């Protein structure tokens, strides 16, 4: 009803069981009042972190909302980043490919929008050239 | 008409059915504009059930012709001829009789013709027919209709192996009547009897259903405004909390009093079951920002406190040891499904109705502190 | 740049990779220099290649490994039949096309 404190932990409970029940995950992270954001950093995250294709929309669209609520969600443009640089090789082996294809399975625009964060403040030479590099790439007015 | 029947009647090579067809159109040629519903029309109800049941307007007069191969030949006909009839007043007055009272002497014969001949449109692509049978539910008695229904389903899959697959490439075709046949599934889920665990074909259906039937009921929902308790029949496809509720306590209820068959399948009931709650959150929440309507919140009807009656009855012989999880699950699918619901702000109230609705649920840790 | 020399180091790869079959980006390093020097002209380049591409391998190999039961060499052709046979041996399920390839080899 409004126990938010209930509400977290029927969400913890249920990513107990995620693994077998996954009707209580989808039941769970889209709960509505309550601990509602409050769940939906585990739970929504797992559906977006999946490699099945929920993940080509519910990063894209759930995930910036946590972005724009807390930014502090960098590390999947880091290693975005980081297996572009990669993934221009071992085309032909499975697993390459794989890695690659998760890295970008991610929107371009919501990727480049998240990595904007770490551009700013890409402290590294090799980061801040990489970051402009992408900038211009993705919109050569900017 | 008896006459007409009777004059429709002769020739039952290819030309019976054709010449009754013709005389139907003729006389619903109005009626299929201004209702062509899934109605019965008493002018044309003898015709079927003479060139069809082989039985004149008198339920004792002489069946046309000898029946059976000629009998067979006529109803290929009438089928050939209502889907190629391009208007639902043929496909509405032949089959419609098969649920939808029409208070006739001959009327159970002139049913299972109706029957028949649904089953043969539905699988012949008669779109109208299909179409019209979400329809016929919205006004007619339901139970008919999901009787009729779960008939035409078990014929298609149990009965005829292989075939489940041409009806889900139905429904697809025809999501007015994959919406509709949810009722019927609901219904013929009572956990009772070893039929009324799905099979791997029924998964399968469902499964086609969740993907596309959820449209059928977005577009149903959008077409008319959730009633609370609707007359008879309200066809909306929304029976998700007694499903869940049946298919998760199968190897409970099922066992208690076959058994096997629901107590073996226990991960495949809790896959169908989780797939269920999937496609029942997707679709309130594709009906959450648009019109939907408050009062009625959550989707039951009072079919939520008969799913938890008919839970608790169980819970206590022979579930506390054997199948407590089973009971654990239904009650906390049940309430998850309630709380989804309300998820959509279709259910203004927290703790209103839940107090009003939920205060009489079994006990479950998952399904209290969803509630509360 | 010469032949023998190329196919002892060759064989040098090979034993360095058998050295450490534990390590894996050094396997695949072996396999893809492996497949650089598959199209030597001399047979025991080609050998020895295909020696590396059995011992050592993902487990797109066996298509690598297929491509030479036409070549026209018949010692290379049975290094690569030994190759994939190794291949096997190691724990790879071979795909039902070599049936057909092998039946012309007969």
């Amino acid at each position: 009803m409004s126990a938010q404190g209930d509400c977290e932990f029927l969400v913890q409970r249920a990513r107990e069981l995620v693994p077998q029940d996954l009707w209580a995950a989808k039941a769970w992270l889209i709960t509505a009042r309550s601990l509602y954001p409050a769940d939906f950093n585990i739970q929504y995250e797992m559906y977006t972190i999946e490699r099945n294709a929920e993940r080509t929309a519910t990063a894209g669209r759930l995930l910036y909302d946590m972005f724009v609520n807390f930014p502090d969600q960098p590390v999947v443009w880091r290693e975005i980043s980081i297996i572009t640089s990669a993934l221009r090789n071992d085309s032909q082996d499975k697993q390459t490919q794989f890695l690659r294809s998760l890295f970008e399975t991610l929107p371009g625009r919501v990727q480049c929008e998240m990595l904007l964060k770490v551009t700013e403040q890409c402290f590294n030479t090799l980061e801040r050239s990489e970051m402009l590099l992408l900038l211009l790439r993705r919109f050569p007015e900017t | 008409m008896s006459d007409i029947r009777h004059s429709l009647l002769r020739r039952d090579a290819l030309s019976a059915a054709k010449e009754v067809l013709y005389h139907l159109d003729i006389y619903f040629s109005s009626q299929l504009q201004s209702a062509p519903l899934p109605i019965v029309d008493k002018g044309p109800v003898e015709l079927l059930e003479e060139f069809v049941f082989q039985v004149p307007k008198e339920r004792s007069a002489q069946p046309k012709r000898l029946n059976s191969l000629q009998e067979l030949q006529l109803l290929e006909i009438m089928c050939n001829y209502f889907q190629e009839q391009t208007k639902d007043s043929v496909r509405q007055i032949i089959f419609s009789s098969l649920f939808s009272p029409q208070g006739n002497k001959a009327d159970d014969s002139r049913m299972s013709l109706l029957g028949k001949l649904v089953s043969m449109a539905v699988a012949v692509c008669r779109i109208p027919v299909l179409e019209c049978a979400a329809s016929w539910l919205q006004r007619t008695p339901v139970v008919y209709c999901v009787r009729l229904a779960k008939a035409l389903v078990d014929d298609y899959c149990c009965l005829v192996p292989g075939s489940i697959q041409t009806l889900k490439q139905i429904f697809s075709a025809s999501p007015r009547f994959c919406c509709q046949f949810i009722t019927s599934v609901t219904a013929l889920y009572d956990l009772s009897s070893d039929d009324l665990i799905p099979p791997m074909d029924l998964l399968e259906m469902i499964v086609t259903w969740i993907f596309e039937d959820p449209r059928l009921i977005l577009i149903t929902f959008l077409n008319t405004p959730i009633a609370a308790n609707l007359p008879i029949g309200f066809l909306e496809l929304t029976p998700l909390v007694g499903l869940i509720r049946w298919c998760v306590k199968a190897p409970l209820a099922y066992k208690r009093k076959g058994v096997g068959m629901d107590r073996d399948s226990h991960l495949l009931y809790s896959k169908l079951h989780l797939s269920v709650l999937q496609v029942l959150m997707t679709l309130q929440l594709h009906l959450t920002e648009k019109n939907l309507y408050g009062r009625l919140g959550l989707i039951l009807f009072d079919h939520m406190v008969p799913l938890v009656e008919e839970i608790n009855r169980l819970a206590d012989e022979l579930n506390p040891l054997n199948a407590s999880q089973e009971i654990e699950l239904s009650l906390d699918r049940l309430a998850q499904a309630l709380q989804v619901a309300m998820a959509s702000g279709a259910l203004l109230c927290t703790r209103d109705d839940l107090r009003t609705l939920c205060s009489r649920l079994p006990h479950n840790n998952l399904l209290q502190l969803v509630i509360s | 740049k010469s032949h023998q020399v190329l196919a002892q180091l060759l064989d040098t790869l090979l034993a360095i990779g058998t050295k450490l079959p534990e390590n894996q980006a050094i396997q695949m390093r072996l396999v893809d220099v492996a497949c650089k020097h598959l199209t030597d002209t001399s047979h025991g380049v080609r050998n020895k290649c295909l020696q590396l591409l059995g011992n050592l391998g993902s487990l797109d190999v066996q298509k690598i490994i297929g491509d030479y039961f036409s070549d026209q060499d018949p010692r290379v052709r049975t290094a690569a039949i030994k190759a994939m046979l190794q291949l096997h041996e190691r724990g790879l399920k071979l795909h039902q096309t070599i049936y057909n390839q092998a039946c012309k080899l007969l």
